RNA sequence: GUUACGGCGGUCCAUAGCGGCAGGGAAACGCCCGGUCCCAUCCCGAACCCGGAAGCUAAGCCUGCCAGCGCCGAUGAUACUACCCAUCCGGGUGGAAAAGUAGGACACCGCCGAACAC
RNA sequence: ACCUCGAUGUCGGCUCGUCGCAUCCUGGGGCUGGAGCAGGUCCCAAGGGUUGGGCUGUUCGCCCAUUAAAGCGGCACGCG
RNA sequence: UUGCCUCCUAAAAUGUAACGGAGGCGCCCAAAGGUUCCCUCAACCUGGACGGCAAUCAGGUGUUGAGUGUAAGUGCACAA
RNA sequence: UUUCUUGCCGGAGGUAGAGCUACUGGAUGGCCGAUGGGCCCCACAGGGUUACUGACGUCAGCCAAACUCCGAAUGCCGGUAAGUCCAAGAGUGCGGCAGUGAGACGGCGGGGGAUAAGCUCCGUGCGUCGAGAGGGAAACAGCCCAGAUCGCCGGCUAAGGCCCCUAAGCGUGUGCUAAGUGGAAAAGGAUGUGCAGUCGCGAAGACAACCAGGAGGUUGGCUUAGAAGCAGCCACCCUUGAAAGAGUGCGUAAUAGCUCACUGGUCAAGUGAUUGUGCGCCGAUAAUGUAGCGGGGCUCAAGCACACCGCCGAAGCCGC
């Protein structure tokens, strides 16, 4: 007469945060993960809970390294 | 080459990418018509909204 | 009956019942079959029912293909009850059935005791079927 | 022995689509698609009912001599793509194919007479793969049971394989076996 | 269900176009 | 510049892999010989580390050829789908797979060094 | 949980009905494993009829004496 | 049943309800933290006294099927 | 103009679909054949025989919300070129004043329920009602058409319609229906009818009707009283041949007989069988009164399908 389940926990809103071709300002974090499903790429870091940040400005595109999905900051050029 | 796009339908009932595009054209009451050039964004812009207009190319 | 041994979860959502049967449409095991012309839930009652009828008509010698298992369950709570109170506990088995699919198929020598006990089968599912030959 | 190849006409699919396919196979035509060593992907309608009929006069694996246009090709059936419930053919491969060219087929293998009363004959395999040249394609090939010996199995290395065929299955690929016809207290006893 | 039935089917007039409302 | 060379790399990292057959030892790359010294084995100079040039293409390396396994893979059709018609059925216009077939592939590109006419 | 909580009175019996037929009797039949007598089953048929008591608050139900028969239901489980 | 965490529902961004479907948490480890360097498992075949498929030894095959304190998911053999 | 739309460009997904020898589980039938099963010679060595059970493996066909070697359309994030631009009366920021926080049905995707509810719970740059008048659906918040500034004794249309009620067609052409189907319904039954597709024979005369037959080996062997061919087993044999069936139905309970499938005949051209469909039939069945077209009436269609030709029709658009 009662259900033994009925619990679940919040939403941690986990994604890609910035896109292919999308400029950053150095710092902010780009893709909220729990693994490493997208690897760290060039002038890209990564947060303790496997969160990617940039680590200087420029635009977001994505690519594949030896079979590895990889995000990388692009250096847009000084207008 | 160039069409002329007419409204025939009405917008009540019609989603919102619909009435936007129909307002996008230019035209806004059922028998209105507007005349333009026949490239590809009129092209997308009159497919979204082929139920609600009739098109015929001038000449 | 056909009953799993044992299936991962035991209440699960009622099978999607849509569309034209894609895998298991052509006749292969034996020579007749019967080839389903609608959507259902053949539970094992239907199943255990037509074999029997395919083995009383024939009764000689000759091969029955049930190659459609139900392992799908079908819940329902108990009578009397009103809504709430979560899921039911499981209580009959489904195969889930799209028109195309062969369920029945045999094997015997001639043509019409081999048709006539095809459509005994028949008369105890809950669909539409046809009989049909090993050949296009 | 050489098969006559067969006479279709068809013309060159205008344009194409799930839009055009559907309105040339309401017109009773077939599309299909020439391919090969001929490098060109050709896209062609075909009679409905003609590629009917010749695939009832000469199985699923006949040569074909296709008019497109005035030129004349020779093709054999490669695959038809068929409806499961409608049963009409919807579309039709057609390999390019020219005199002494070996190629791969698969052949059905229907068992002909009578067998031995107290059993019955059951075939695993219908179809068998076999290497032969174009003209030379056996729409079908027969095996033998006449009085077999208690149960026994019968694989496609002891068949009476044509002259100038040559067998691609591995030859220890079962065909028909012969299992004992389940008595009266044995054929109830299964299915549950 | 005489009632529910054939409210129910009146939804397939011409004028309603396979729909109306409390189907 | 030539190289049946040695390194360091790259490629939405197998079209590059596995396997099979046939070759090579200029310098190189290795194996090989020893443990005096740095250094080493949870025991072992087997490994790692240090010294040497008696023997070798048997491997590793590299070269050539095989499509047997693994890999890649269309065109067309079909599934599915957005929007729109359409009194259930169903259809039209755009997008379009997976599987399968034809086939492809025994990698390609770069920068330094070695020997060689220079 | 759709109307009714600034009120839609709730069981059984009485009185009075009214309609359906899915027929209890009476009327017309086909098949019978229907000799007759008497039945079984199905079909057609709604004009009229369809009892009085004991036990129980009883409906239901059990029984007693009959009867051609002692029909089943809808109507705010008809009717304060 | 009430707070937290993980998954499916949940319709390929995020988010998404029901007394919907399944489980965990209220800790643990002074190393199971930091860095430096080194290594590759599980399973299978073959050969070995106890010793049996199974315990430790040796040869081979083995690219991830083992393991990751602890649920589940995402990860990790470049190794976490 | 930052908003929104459309085209193009740069992205990340794991849904629909599919696949599974790519994993985790389920799961059908074969094949070889273990280990473990029994037995012989005879030991509990060893060897082989046997319904063995039959690990593993392998062939073929499959299944999954919490499976994935794969995998869209849409949506979403950004950029970019334009569009609209005497307007969307658009974004964003600050402030003053709010109301709201009971939603409903319909389309599509789903959970709960019995893949019930005019049920309940979610998703949807989905709609309408709420908060919407006008026209259609007989009447009928939520369905279709269309968004009411006012006036007019003007015109054109939309959904729906044009025999009479009732505005406009008892419209034209070609076909279908006999059921008042149209104007409710299922599994399933059925020489209804139209069209299309093959198949067996067929003036060397076939299907029907009409006659002569339907035999010799020989009542085939099974438990019983007779299975003889007609309870229930084993299946498909020669001679005359044409015509004889290990004998088709009745019935003789067993036989017999009546017959039949099968050859000979006079007869005179079609005759039998499927498959795809277009319309119909039965199944069909509740209680105040026809009462499941709104009515009259309609097949001499006013029914249905396909083409075409007009018209009527709103507070929509135009005219003043
Ligand atoms: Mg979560
Ligand atoms: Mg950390
Ligand atoms: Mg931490
Ligand atoms: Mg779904
Ligand atoms: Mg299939
Ligand atoms: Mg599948
Ligand atoms: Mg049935
Ligand atoms: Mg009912
Ligand atoms: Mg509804
Ligand atoms: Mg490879
Ligand atoms: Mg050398
Ligand atoms: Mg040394
Ligand atoms: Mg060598
Ligand atoms: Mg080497
Ligand atoms: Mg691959
Ligand atoms: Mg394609
Ligand atoms: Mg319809
Ligand atoms: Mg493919
Ligand atoms: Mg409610
Ligand atoms: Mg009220
Ligand atoms: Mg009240
Ligand atoms: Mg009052
Ligand atoms: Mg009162
Ligand atoms: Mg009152
Ligand atoms: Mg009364
Ligand atoms: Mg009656
Ligand atoms: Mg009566
Ligand atoms: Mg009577
Ligand atoms: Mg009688
Ligand atoms: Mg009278
Ligand atoms: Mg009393
Ligand atoms: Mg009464
Ligand atoms: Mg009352
Ligand atoms: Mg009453
Ligand atoms: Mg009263
Ligand atoms: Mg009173
Ligand atoms: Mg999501
Ligand atoms: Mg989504
Ligand atoms: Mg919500
Ligand atoms: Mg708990
Ligand atoms: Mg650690
Ligand atoms: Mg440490
Ligand atoms: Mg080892
Ligand atoms: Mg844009
Ligand atoms: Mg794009
Ligand atoms: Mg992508
Ligand atoms: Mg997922
Ligand atoms: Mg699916
Ligand atoms: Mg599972
Ligand atoms: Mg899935
Ligand atoms: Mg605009
Ligand atoms: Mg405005
Ligand atoms: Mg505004
Ligand atoms: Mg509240
Ligand atoms: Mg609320
Ligand atoms: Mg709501
Ligand atoms: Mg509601
Ligand atoms: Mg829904
Ligand atoms: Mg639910
Ligand atoms: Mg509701
Ligand atoms: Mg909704
Ligand atoms: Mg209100
Ligand atoms: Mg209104
Ligand atoms: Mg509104
Ligand atoms: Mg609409
Ligand atoms: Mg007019
Ligand atoms: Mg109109
Ligand atoms: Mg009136
Ligand atoms: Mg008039
Ligand atoms: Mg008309
Ligand atoms: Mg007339
Ligand atoms: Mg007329
Ligand atoms: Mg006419
Ligand atoms: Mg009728
Ligand atoms: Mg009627
Ligand atoms: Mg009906
Ligand atoms: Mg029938
Ligand atoms: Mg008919
Ligand atoms: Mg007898
Ligand atoms: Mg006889
Ligand atoms: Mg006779
Ligand atoms: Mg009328
Ligand atoms: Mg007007
Ligand atoms: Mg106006």
């Amino acid at each position: 007469s009662s259900s033994r389940n009925g619990r679940d926990s919040a939403a941690q809103r986990l994604g890609v945060k910035r896109f292919g071709g999308q400029v950053v300002k150095a710092g902010e974090i780009l893709v909220r993960q729990r693994g490493t499903h997208f690897h760290p790429g060039v002038n890209v870091g990564r947060g303790g809970d496997d969160t990617l940040f940039a680590l200087a400005p420029g635009a977001v595109e994505f690519g594949a390294k030896r079979g590895r999905k990889t995000v990388n900051i692009v250096p847009v050029a000084r207008p | 080459a160039e069409l002329k796009i007419t409204q025939v339908r009405s917008t009540i009932g019609a989603r919102w990418k619909q009435r936007e595009s129909l307002r996008t054209l230019g035209l806004k009451k059922i028998r209105q018509s507007v005349v333009r050039e026949d490239n590809a964004q009129t092209r997308g812009l009159i497919n979204t909204v082929h139920h609600l207009v009739e098109v015929e190319e001038v000449g | 009956m056909l009953i799993p041994r044992k299936v991962k979860h035991r209440k699960q959502h009622h099978p999607e019942q849509r569309g034209i049967a894609s895998g298991g449409t052509s006749v292969s095991f034996g020579d007749y079959g019967i080839q389903a012309l609608e959507h259902a839930y053949i539970t094992n009652r239907q199943i255990e029912s037509a074999r029997i009828a395919i083995n009383r008509h024939i009764k000689r010698g000759g091969k029955v293909w049930i190659n459609i298992f139900p392992d799908r369950p079908l819940t329902k709570k108990p009578a009397e009850t009103r809504m709430g109170s979560g899921k039911g506990s499981p209580e009959w088995w489904v195969a889930n059935v799209k028109p195309g699919r062969v369920l029945f198929e045999l094997s015997y020598p001639d043509e019409k005791t081999a048709r006539d006990a095809l459509t005994r089968a028949i008369h105890k599912l809950p669909i539409k079927a046809r009989i049909v030959t090993r050949e296009e | 022995t050489a098969n006559i190849p067969n006479k279709l006409t068809a013309n060159v699919r205008t344009r194409t689509g799930k839009g055009a396919s559907r309105q040339a196979r309401r017109d009773g035509k077939v599309p299909a698609v020439l391919y090969g060593h001929g490098t060109d992907p050709q896209h062609l309608e075909l009679n409905a009912r003609d590629f009917a009929a010749v695939l009832r006069s000469h199985g699923t694996n006949a040569i074909l001599t296709l008019d497109i246009e005035g030129t004349e090709q020779l093709a054999l059936t490669k695959a038809l793509d068929v409806h499961p419930i409608r049963r009409n053919i919807q579309h039709a491969d057609l390999l390019v194919v020219q005199r002494g060219e070996k190629v791969t087929v698969e052949v059905t293998v229907l068992v002909e007479g009578d067998a031995t009363p107290g059993t019955l004959v059951t075939q695993d395999a219908n179809t068998i793969e076999i290497e032969a040249e174009a003209l030379s394609i056996p729409e079908q090939l027969t095996v033998s049971v006449e009085g077999v010996e208690a149960g026994t199995q019968i694989t496609a290395g002891q068949i009476s394989l044509p002259e100038g065929v040559n067998l691609i299955s591995d030859p220890e690929l079962l065909v028909v076996n012969v299992v004992e016809a389940p008595s009266a207290e044995a054929l109830e006893e299964e299915g549950a | 269900a005489k009632r529910g039935r054939k409210k129910r089917d009146r939804k397939h007039s011409k004028a309603n176009h396979g729909k109306r409302p409390n189907a």
